[PDB]
């Protein structure tokens, strides 16, 4: 009885794996788009660095 | 201080320069040279990329 008891306690908290599933998608998704933002920032900043050194 | 002729001959030759700097006077095959050779270098430590406007991206998602 105790067994099985302890089976659907574990039952409740299942959903923990799929949890941070979700956390790593959205979070992973948010670090490319920080990637993005901040690659074009450089990318601008050397092009017109080049202009400034010329 | 209108006394120092050189002060005065100094100020005098860089009027002269600054109405005579259509182009580079004097420059020589040495001022076209170096101008190349070091501009060539920075286009190297800068980049090849789109030298007149904004490269585009087109980024991947995961």
């Amino acid at each position: 009885i105790d067994m099985e008891k302890s089976q659907q306690a574990l039952v409740q908290k299942r959903h923990y794996l799929f949890d941070v599933q979700r956390n790593n998608i959205a979070m992973a998704l948010e670090v490319t788009y920080r990637e993005r933002l901040h690659r074009v920032y450089r990318e601008v900043k050397n092009r017109l660095d080049y202009h400034i050194s010329v | 201080d209108p006394v120092q002729k050189l002060f005065v001959d100094k100020i005098r030759e860089y009027r002269t320069k600054r109405q005579t700097s259509g182009g580079p006077v004097d420059a020589g095959p040495e001022y076209q040279q170096d101008l190349d050779r070091e501009l060539f270098k920075l286009k190297q430590m800068y980049g090849k990329a789109d030298m007149n406007t904004f490269p585009n991206f087109t980024f991947e998602d995961p």
